């Protein structure tokens, strides 16, 4: 609506992308992850934090 | 030796002595660990991110 180039805002965070639900990881779990390089390839949603 | 010596003392042959013909009984093996090994001088720190 605002005519932004590569807008970082969404009306609501997608429930599904390409027919599959987006992975959700809590911040505490994400902080301790040692296989983060594989995880960020697909994309995820960080929650359980402010 | 036969005339002037009066009394003689005998003991069992010490195991230290070895004849020269039996030199191969002195061959022994020692193992030194590989030089690629590195020995650690630093402690291990325990932590968690909850």
């Amino acid at each position: 609506r605002f005519g932004f180039r590569d807008s970082p805002f969404c009306t609501s965070l997608p429930r599904t992308i390409m027919g599959n639900d987006v992975r959700r990881i809590s911040y505490n779990v994400f902080s301790m992850m040692e296989d983060i390089d594989d995880v960020i390839s697909e994309g995820f949603i960080l929650y359980d934090a402010y | 030796s036969k005339m002037n010596v009066s009394y003689r003392l005998y003991i069992k042959t010490p195991a230290c002595l070895l004849p020269l013909s039996d030199y191969m009984r002195a061959q022994h093996d020692y193992v030194s660990p590989s030089s690629s090994r590195v020995y650690i001088k630093d402690p291990a720190v325990v932590y968690t991110r909850s």
